[PDB]
């Protein structure tokens, strides 16, 4: 639904890198690079965003 | 230009991605839909004949043209307004549109004067609408459209909304109609037994089956012996087996020559001419066409009172009952002897040995009744009540002589009740006629996952009864290849019973033989009637829907003509079988529904017609108009039904099966467009699906059903019952292509886990897991369980009425230790208040004839916060109210959770961060699976899925796991995961974390997609210590949400009494169930009465009040003893 | 209150010729087939105008107070 | 609820959603039936094959066998930690097996810790070779595949499923026969509770490399089913040139399947051994075979060797379609492919007809696990 | 062997025999038709029934294309070395695993077995 | 297996005994056929001995044959036929009270026409009826009759289908029954407890 | 609205109603075992 706060398995925070992650890739980065540009080194924080889904985004199309 | 194997991969998923972006997934269902409404609808009105009164004045009505309007719903002060799902869920309103239909009355007053009015659009009734169908209102809007209307786009529509209740029509398997088959019976009397269910064209009245039986040999006598097997038949309407040559008589071919010319094409075939001898001494004493149409009316449906009706009665057998799919006409009995002669001929093939015995397993002979053609059944039966009724109406006012109003003639209720009667039940047919109404064809929608939605609409269901035992309908037969997904099935009582459409396949909707027919006709086809007999064996027979329409001479020009008309889509649509059994010399045609089909890319000359610019093409899919309907015209791919595949040499993949190599088949006629496409729904999420054990496919495809997610875009809309949502769903990080069409990226259903497979400390032992505590303080696989409850306040009766108040325990009689205190002044909880166990949220009060309380308490597990509470007026006009309560599952001890690879398992314990093992980076696992799930399952597919995930978040690309695909290899995952820096095959050097040593042994580990399955402890943990008991038995309730016991049965009671443990049985079984005492008279063992507050007891009967026993028993014992009074047995306890 | 005889299966269902010989029989009151009637007859008015069941089922009540009331035993039951 | 491993054999049970009822019994008469009757302890050897009903499963199984291997050397430390979890130990450390130049305590010296008693016992490892009884060193075992347990120490020998599963003979089976239910139960938990936290040392997994084979191991097992290819085309031309006598008893179609599955069935026994001997003492499938915690030689051939063959109702896929078994052969292809042998291993992957194939024969199990719940559930209740 | 139909009303004949000529006759029976027997077998009982299945192969067989083609046995009659090969799969064989072949040239349906 | 051999009576009347033929729930005597009525098997019954009754394997004083013949039909108490309410004070009546329905109406029927006097085809359909009533009572799964159903297509449950079966009377409530002080839930392993300990949750305890 | 005897839930034959007591025996739903009525039919039938 929305980017995780933190990473599930270290606890470091990814909730703040969503918007810079989505970013990047419009930049014509790959995704490795992206991961890389925004210091997620271990693989448990590259999944956290490799493999997010936002949905919220979605949910913001229903009218309140 | 031709697409060379380097560039396969892409194109062959270029195809399938436009296949999807056309049909998308629920094709069957909105196809089947929308030919009902289209065509069937109007074609029962038109076939109906018109209604004819006179009793003098006559008068005539006809119905000419049917007309539907949107979705509809009327307000109570009448007005009426477009009906939206959203509401018909909400409301409880059932999505239904109005059918209007005009109507001539022409009258005729005996004045030679006729007087002729129409009654443009009459109402006669609702007919629920499929939802996203061409009726529908959200048909052909727009993506943002929908979600104005709060309709999730994703959402595939095929379904009914019936009461507000989502409601799928399973498709039902039958075997195929008006095509002969032979079957071998061991055990009956018959040898062989051929069958044919005969139908009228556009389904008319049910189907008729004629059976033509070859007596067994196994009655023994001289006569019998001697003269072999005769053949005999079962004519529909007819007590008793009618000899074979008997009916022929009766058609009107006499001498034994014209019989046999029909029977037999080819008289130089002495072995076949033989096996019919015996048949023609049985009906020799028969020698006339009007003795054996007496013969036959002897044995009809009512005694004939004299000869002439008995002929008249078994002429109209013959004429209409027998073969109606031949003909239903009086000048067709030339053609029923030429079908019934080919039934003969072919039984005679059958027990000659000259063609094997049909198989009742093949799909071929199987048809699927989708919607529209379930729907048009029933329809067929509310139209001819709606005229039964307007007749009968229109016949009491046109006796007294005064003109009747056509519009009070129509009874509206009885299609818009009939339809959604069955739609709501799902019972099948009528409701007064249950007893033989199929059940279980409607169910509501599975709303788990959207998974589970999808797979719920491309649903197959068995003929066979579930409660019946048979392992070959069971089986997975080699024709469901590419038709149904050889995978998803589900485990126990329904294994193999209940199946899933594969991922391409598609089940025709049917069209009209005609244009085949006439085509035949101008080409150099002979009709049937035409021909002489003779000419009958050199030549094919040419049958179209299993009517033999002719013969044809040069078989392979005309297939050749008719697969060229086909694929140019000239006067053969694309769902249209050409079948041609040459050694059989038989061309079948089909143009019916419910034929499975599946798209094949054609192949000539070792050549697939689908070339480089094609794919190009398609690229460019939108802004060119190009679409998968292109491919089809274009004749490079044409679909193929299961019977077509028969006669299909069928190419895996052109990039090697077509090369030139060693000389295995050099005539190949199609190719698949990719092998993964025999795979359903559910099974197209498994990665690495041919690295498993096939089980373990079956188990996953039943795992994902139950998966957490986001089942739908609009959940918070909605207001389902059960609803589960996960926090933070990812999409895998091991993929399949087959995925991307799913939409499961959209709406996931499971988290990546950092998955350890080790034996940590003995609590993932036997398919338990360890979870990591501090992944799941952080949200890991955390879900929200919404649950809807539903009141209305109804007022029925001359003073009884229900409100919604708050019961004040003085007020209202009926009440309960829960609290009250929530309600508000509405009787209805607020959103956002915590409600715990023995919590009312609906304070409903009846007027007691001061007033009772039935007010809704809170389930006593559930402890969550009201989200929302809707109110409304439902479909019936009364108050209505749903109020959703919101309960956050953090995953617990107990909780199940499952890899896509069959690999389910409870959490045993759950681990803080230090306490996991850790590597060396301090990557944690969030899951750690013992390794003794691995040897025994075998589901490699699991361990790569974990090393390409590996591979993946390293890389920063999503792994394709797609089943059949040679460019991935484990060793080129390992090769890939060198490069960043860990272990080739995906271990690593963890360290103990109580300890911070390093185990010995290198753990197996990386991300691997898990899924937290419906299952929660919580809501199945249930004590019972003296609850209440039921009525009927003074026993323990049954069910958790009655706080019932357990029950201890036979197998219980069998294993105390090994054990030996006397008392603890009778605790069980007598004290701790239901204790009672009972008076017994001494004299007689009868139960005598008892008073106990007087302290007299008597048995009436024996006269006597001095001499009775109390007796300590069950109250079931007491009440069989009771029960066996009532069948006048007399269980006498007697203590002596 | 009352149970209705099923369709006949087996042979000894049926009489010597033909027809069942365990037929249903109406025991329905006057009183109340007649009150059975204006309830179908109130339902059918109602889905010709759309009105929810909840006015029927005011009808219905209504009904059954005029029908046993009795001042309007003179008046046809469809008025 | 909370069980005990020990107790799922007995129960049938496991812990992928299973659930089993409680009774609470509500009496002291009751409940003293229960206590002196049916408490799980006076369970532990059933009498209907006179033979412990639960024994040590999974894991401890696994690393039992690891712990008693003759390798296996504890520091003064761990060795500590491991008698922390023994409640029946007497508080005095046995003198190491090795005291110079470190002191060492072998994994054997501290199981002869949780033996109860002085029980006596012979048995053998899974591994333990056939011709060994006769050689030169028949009571010095080279492999350590002989179990002596003499009064009540555990002297040499690795413990398996053999020497602490559910069999007759085995040492729990001796412990009960010998020391009685209460000591027989202390057993059962001291070696889980003992193990299960050396395993925590030693540790225990399973993944992609156990499932990997040398290249050598794999163009043997490729030119075996390369070879079985050939057997079976050279009957199918036999029997195409009828130059196949029928075996006396057997009709020439039944001649011929004998044949081709004769063929296909050594191929698979072939290629399984060929990846059984490729397989290092350290692979963890190998580890969890030969201790009999889970799996089979044949699970461990199927993951690195070859599925086999395919078979629906005891003979190979049948020609549901005419004369073939699928769309993609030619007709009367009788073949090993064509008829459901798989070549590949599940970690090669299976092929689009060896998978559908494969499916197929699932598919039977499946039916027959629905069927025999029911069909022997009647049976039961009418001996009962 | 063969079967016979009258003349007169064309239904089945059956054999007879008659004292005075002693001469097998085909009378039928609604019609009392007779005829002279030339044949003198009333019907032969093939157990074995070793049918020479080259005559129920069909030429066409040919244009199927499924059956497997081999050119390693050229058509005797017209020496084409394309041929279709397959089994018989006719019941009531109790065995059968032999080759039929049928030549593939068009207007040479010739067949074989080996 | 004796008398069915015998076919004529030796003892007096010296006659031929009928073949006796069952027709569903009714009994034809053919020597020439005859409707075998209840009232006549009755009164045959009636004057059956009491040393004769012992013979045919009946004991006098617990069964006598005409016993087998309902005169008078027991009625189950209310707690045998409880009504259920559901959805409201409207009482659902049993199927067993359903029954005693009809055969409460056909036999006041059945009386008048007897008291009115009314044809004896009349009363011979009402007696038919009376006979499958009574009949569907007890076993409402007779072969090859109709069945009776619940005026919406459920056949209704009589007296011997309540007893018959795995959730039968006897099975379902004797041999097995729900009981208290029992409880269920998920099972997940601990190593840390005894093979003779189970781990419950306090909610449970 | 009231339960009447010689009907079919004579309320001598039970208390099926919570709120309710049985004439016969004076006993309570839980109290009362029940009692069997009975019908007297015009003509004997078979017991099938
Ligand atoms: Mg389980
Ligand atoms: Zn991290
Ligand atoms: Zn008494
Ligand atoms: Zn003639
Ligand atoms: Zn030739
Ligand atoms: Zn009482």
């Amino acid at each position: 639904m929305i980017i995780p706060v933190r990473c599930f398995t270290c606890g470091k925070i990814v909730g703040n890198k969503w918007e810079a992650y989505l970013g990047l890739l419009q930049a014509e980065y790959t995704e490795g690079d992206a991961l890389d540009a925004l210091g997620l080194k271990r693989y448990c924080c590259r999944r956290m965003l490799l493999a997010h889904v936002d949905l919220i985004e979605k949910l913001l199309n229903y009218a309140p | 230009d031709e697409i060379t194997p380097d560039l396969w991969q892409e194109a062959c998923w270029i195809v399938i991605s436009s296949y999807f972006d056309e049909k998308g997934l629920v094709r069957q269902q909105l196809d089947s839909f929308d030919e009902f409404i289209q065509m069937s609808v109007q074609r029962i009105v038109e076939d109906a004949p018109p209604i004819d009164l006179q009793a003098p004045p006559r008068y005539l009505l006809k119905f000419e043209q049917i007309y539907l309007s949107k979705p509809t719903h009327w307000e109570r002060d009448g007005a009426p307004s477009p009906m939206m799902p959203n509401e018909a869920r909400l409301r409880n309103l059932t999505y239904s549109a109005p059918l209007y239909v005009d109507i001539t009355k022409t009258v005729i007053k005996e004045g030679e004067e006729q007087l002729q009015t129409q009654h443009q659009k009459t109402f006669i009734g609702k007919i629920p609408i499929m939802l996203r169908s061409t009726y529908c209102l959200l048909n052909g809007l727009t993506d943002r459209d929908l979600c104005e209307l709060n309709e999730c786009p994703l959402d595939p529509g095929g379904y009914f909304i019936i009461n507000g209740s989502e409601k799928v029509l399973i498709a039902q398997e039958k075997m195929a109609t008006n095509t002969v088959y032979v079957f071998a019976k061991k055990d009956s009397k018959y040898a062989y037994t051929g069958e044919c269910r005969s139908c009228l064209e556009n389904s008319s009245r049910p189907t008729s089956t004629i059976w033509v039986s070859m007596l067994a040999r196994g009655g023994q006598g001289a006569k019998k012996s001697a003269i072999g097997q005769r053949i005999v038949a079962t004519l529909p309407y007819i007590k008793q087996e009618v000899p074979i040559i008997i009916v022929f008589r009766a058609l009107g071919f006499v001498s034994d020559r014209d019989i046999l010319e029909h029977i037999i094409y080819d008289f130089e075939d002495p072995e076949m001419m033989e096996m019919v001898k015996p048949s023609l001494d049985e009906a020799f004493v028969i020698q006339e066409q009007n003795v054996a149409l007496n013969f036959i009316g002897s044995r009809g449906a009512k005694p004939g009172v004299t000869k002439e009706k008995r002929i008249k009665y078994a002429k109209e057998v013959l004429q209409k009952e027998m073969l109606p799919h031949v003909g239903v006409s009086d000048f067709c009995e030339t053609k029923k002897a030429y079908f019934l002669g080919y039934m003969v001929h072919r039984l005679l093939l059958a027990a000659l040995g000259r063609r094997e015995l049909d198989d009742r397993d093949h799909y071929g002979n199987k048809r699927l009744d989708l919607a529209g053609p379930l729907l048009a059944f029933l329809f067929r039966g509310m139209f001819k009540n709606l005229l039964k009724e307007v007749r009968i109406y229109a016949q009491k006012f046109i006796d007294r002589g005064k003109d009747f109003n056509l519009e009070l003639a129509i009874k509206t209720r009885i299609i818009s009740d009939g339809l959604k009667y069955s739609l709501a039940t799902g019972n099948w047919g009528d409701q007064k006629k249950a007893h033989q109404a199929r059940a279980g064809v409607s169910q509501v929608l599975n709303r788990l996952t959207f998974a589970s939605t999808l797979s719920h609409l491309r649903r197959l269901n068995s003929p066979i009864g579930r409660d019946g035992k048979l392992a070959k309908p069971r089986q997975l037969h080699n024709t469901l290849w590419g038709m149904v997904c050889p995978a998803e099935t589900p485990e126990g009582h329904a294994v193999g019973l209940v199946k899933n459409l594969a991922l391409m396949a598609y089940i025709s909707v049917g069209s009209q033989p005609s244009p085949i027919l006439e085509f035949l006709e101008e080409w150099s086809m002979e009709n049937l009637e035409e021909i002489s007999p003779a000419a009958i064996a050199d030549a094919t027979k040419i049958f179209v829907n299993g009517c033999w329409v002719g013969i044809h001479k040069d078989p392979e020009q005309l297939m050749n003509t008719l697969r060229k008309l086909r694929r140019q889509m000239d006067i053969i649509v694309s769902e249209v079988s050409m079948i041609r059994d040459i050694r059989e010399r038989e061309i079948r045609i089909y143009t019916d529904a419910g034929r499975i089909c599946r798209p094949l890319l054609i192949v000539e000359k070792q050549k697939l017609l689908l070339k480089k610019r094609h794919i190009d093409q398609l690229k460019e899919r939108e802004y060119n108009n190009y679409s998968w309907q292109d491919l089809v015209a274009s004749g490079v791919v044409e679909y193929i039904d299961t019977l077509e595949e028969e006669t299909v040499m069928l190419a895996m993949t052109p990039d090697d099966l077509q090369e030139k190599e060693v000389a295995y088949c050099s005539t190949y006629t199609h190719c698949e467009i990719h092998p993964s496409m025999i795979l359903g729904v559910c099974a197209s999420i498994i990665p690495f699906p041919d690295h498993n054990q096939s089980p373990r496919n079956t188990y996953q495809s039943a795992m994902g059903k139950q998966a957490m997610g986001v089942y739908i875009t609009n959940f918070h809309v909605r207001m389902d019952t059960l609803a589960h949502v996960l926090y933070y769903p990812q999409k895998p990080l091991v993929t399949t292509r087959s995925m991307e069409y799913l939409r499961f990226r959209e709406l996931p259903a499971g988290i990546n886990s950092i998955v350890a497979i080790a034996s940590y400390t003995g609590y993932n032992q036997e398919d338990s897991v360890i979870m990591n505590r501090s992944a799941v303080d952080r949200g890991f696989f955390r879900s929200v369980f919404y649950r809807s409850y539903k009141e209305q306040e109804s007022k029925k009766g001359f003073d009884q009425e229900e409100v919604f108040e708050k019961p004040t325990r003085e007020t209202c009689q009926g009440m309960r230790h829960a609290i009250y205190d929530k309600l508000d002044d509405d009787g209805l909880i607020a959103p956002g208040v915590r409600v715990s166990g023995d919590d009312v949220i609906i304070g409903k009060t009846v007027t007691l004839p001061t007033k009772r309380d039935c007010s809704t308490f809170l389930r006593t597990s559930e402890t969550g916060i009201v989200d929302q509470v809707m109110v409304t007026l439902n479909q019936e006009g009364y108050k209505f109210c749903k109020i959703r309560v919101r309960s956050v599952r953090i995953p617990q001890i107990g909780d199940k959770f499952a890899s896509r690879h069959g690999q389910k398992g409870t959490c045993g314990i759950q681990y803080r961060q230090e306490d996991m093992p850790f590597t060396c980076e301090g990557i944690t696992p969030d899951i750690i699976i013992n390794p003794h799930a691995i040897p025994s399952r075998m589901t490699i597919g699991h361990l790569i899925e974990c090393l390409q995930g590996k591979v993946s978040a390293n890389k920063g690309e999503i792994g394709d796991a797609t089943p059949f695909n040679d460019a991935v290899n484990v060793q080129k995952i390992s090769n890939l995961l060198s490069d960043y820096g860990y272990h080739l095959r995906g271990n690593e050097v963890l360290y103990n974390g109580f300890t911070g040593r390093k185990i010995t042994s290198q753990i197996f580990i990386g991300p691997t997609y898990y899924q937290r399955l419906k299952h929660m402890v919580d809501d199945k943990i249930h004590s019972r210590a003296r609850g209440p008991i039921q009525i009927l038995n003074r026993q323990p309730m049954e069910g958790r949400s009655r706080d019932g016991g357990l029950r201890f049965g036979e197998m219980e009671r069998d294993c105390q009494i090994a054990h030996g443990a006397a008392q603890f049985l009778r605790e069980r079984l007598f004290e701790a169930s239901d204790p009672y005492q009972v008076h017994v008279c001494n004299l007689c063992g009868i139960m005598a009465i008892a008073n106990t507050r007087t302290h007299t007891y008597e048995c009436r009967g024996c006269r006597n009040k001095t001499q009775i026993s109390l007796v300590r028993m069950p109250y079931a014992c007491k009440l069989l003893f009771q029960e066996l009074m009532s069948m006048s047995i007399a269980p006498r306890m007697m203590s002596v | 209150l009352s149970t209705m005889i099923g369709k006949g299966t087996g042979a000894a269902s049926f009489d010597e010729f033909g027809n069942s010989k365990y037929q249903n029989r109406r025991t329905m009151s006057s009183s109340d087939r007649a009150m059975m009637n204006a309830f179908k007859e109130i339902t059918t008015m109602a889905d010709r105008i759309n009105l929810p069941r909840n006015i029927v089922d005011r009808t219905n009540n209504l009904f059954k107070q005029v029908y046993e009331q009795k001042s309007l035993k003179g008046r046809a039951n469809d008025a | 609820f909370r069980l005990n491993l020990s107790v799922t054999t007995p129960y049938n049970a496991d812990f992928d959603g299973d659930e089993m009822n409680l009774h609470l019994p509500q009496s002291l008469e009751t409940r003293a039936e229960i206590q002196e009757l049916a408490m799980v302890p006076r369970m532990i050897v059933t009498p209907q094959s006179n033979r412990p009903v639960m024994g040590i499963v999974q894991d401890t199984l696994t690393a039992v066998r690891k712990f008693t291997k003759r390798d296996v050397f504890l520091e003064r430390g761990e060795v500590m930690n491991l008698l922390m979890f023994l409640s029946t130990w007497d508080g005095k450390v046995p003198q190491p097996a090795i005291l110079k130049p470190r002191p060492l305590w072998t994994g054997k010296q501290i199981f002869s810790l949780i033996i109860p008693g002085h029980i006596n016992c012979i048995r053998t490892h899974s591994t333990h070779p056939d011709d060994e009884d006769s050689g030169p060193y028949k009571h010095i075992s080279p492999g350590d595949t002989k179990v002596v347990v003499e009064n009540g120490e555990l002297i040499m020998g690795i413990l398996c499923k053999k020497s602490l599963g559910t069999s007759a003979g085995s040492l729990v089976h001796i412990s009960y026969l010998e020391m009685g239910h209460d000591i027989t139960r202390l057993f059962y938990s001291n070696i889980q509770t003992v193990i299960n936290n050396w395993l925590l040392i030693e540790g225990h997994t399973i993944g992609i490399g156990d499932s990997i084979a040398d290249s050598k191991t794999y163009q043997d097992i490729q030119n075996t089913i390369k070879k079985a290819k050939q057997d079976v085309i050279e009957v199918i031309e036999k029997a195409h040139n009828n130059e196949l006598e029928p075996t006396p008893g057997n009709t020439l179609r039944q001649t011929f399947e004998n044949q081709v599955n004769r063929i296909l069935n050594d191929a698979r026994d072939k290629t399984g051994s060929s990846a059984q001997k490729s397989l290092s003492e350290y692979n963890n499938f190998k580890s969890m075979v030969v201790s009999g915690a889970k799996g089979s030689k044949i699970n461990i051939s199927q993951v690195i060797a070859v599925v086999g063959q395919q078979n629906v109702e005891g003979k190979r896929i049948p020609f549901g379609f005419k004369h073939r078994t699928l769309p993609h052969f030619i007709k009367d292809d009788y073949g090993p492919e064509s008829r459901g042998f798989v070549e590949n291993s599940y970690l090669a992957g299976l092929t689009p007809t060896e998978f559908f194939f494969h499916a197929m024969g699932g598919r039977e199990g499946l039916i027959d696990t629905a069927v025999k719940t029911a069909e022997t559930g009647y049976i039961q209740r009418r001996l009962i | 062997v063969g079967i016979r139909f009258c003349q007169e009303c064309n239904n089945m004949l059956y054999p007879k025999e008659d004292k005075e000529n002693r001469i097998l006759l085909y009378a039928c029976r609604n019609c009392d038709y007779q005829q002279e027997a030339d044949n003198s077998c009333i019907y032969v009982n093939k157990i074995t029934h070793e049918v020479d299945e080259l005559t129920q192969i069909i030429a066409d067989v040919s244009q199927d294309p499924t059956l497997p083609r081999t050119e390693d046995h050229p058509c005797q009659k017209c020496g084409h070395k394309e041929a279709v090969f397959f089994q018989s799969h006719s019941a009531r064989a109790e065995d059968a695993m032999r080759l039929y072949y049928v030549c593939t040239a068009p207007h040479c349906g010739h067949r074989w077995t080996e | 297996d004796l008398c069915k051999g015998k076919n004529i009576c030796e003892g007096g009347c010296g006659r031929y005994q009928p073949r006796i033929r069952r027709s569903g729930l009714e009994l034809y005597a053919e020597w020439k056929k005859i409707l075998l009525s209840p009232e006549r098997v009755h009164e045959i019954f009636k004057r059956i001995s009491d040393e004769e009754c012992f013979v045919l394997g009946m004991e006098p004083r617990y069964a006598r044959p005409e016993w087998m013949i309902v005169t008078v039909l027991p009625v189950p108490p209310l707690s045998v036929r409880p009504a259920v309410v559901m959805q409201g004070s409207a009482r659902n009546q049993d199927d067993l009270t359903h029954k005693l329905a009809d055969i409460v109406k056909i036999n006041n029927q059945l009386r008048r026409n007897e008291q009115n006097g009314a044809a004896a085809h009349v009363i011979a359909e009402d007696v038919k009826l009376l006979q499958f009533h009574v009949a569907t009572m007890v076993d409402n799964e007779l072969p090859g009759l109709p069945r009776a159903m619940q005026k919406s297509g459920r056949p209704l449950k009589s007296l011997k289908q309540r007893l018959k079966g795995k959730e039968g009377r006897v099975r379902g409530n004797l041999m097995g029954k729900r009981v208290d002080f029992s409880a269920r839930t998920v099972i997940t392993p601990d190593p840390n407890l005894s093979i003779d300990q189970v781990g419950v949750p306090r909610s449970i305890a | 609205g009231r339960p009447k005897l010689g009907g079919l839930m004579d309320p001598r034959q039970g208390v099926i109603e919570r709120t309710g007591r049985c004439q016969t025996c004076a006993g309570n739903m839980t109290e009362c075992p029940g009692h069997f009525g009975h019908i007297e039919l015009a003509k004997p039938v078979f017991h099938v």
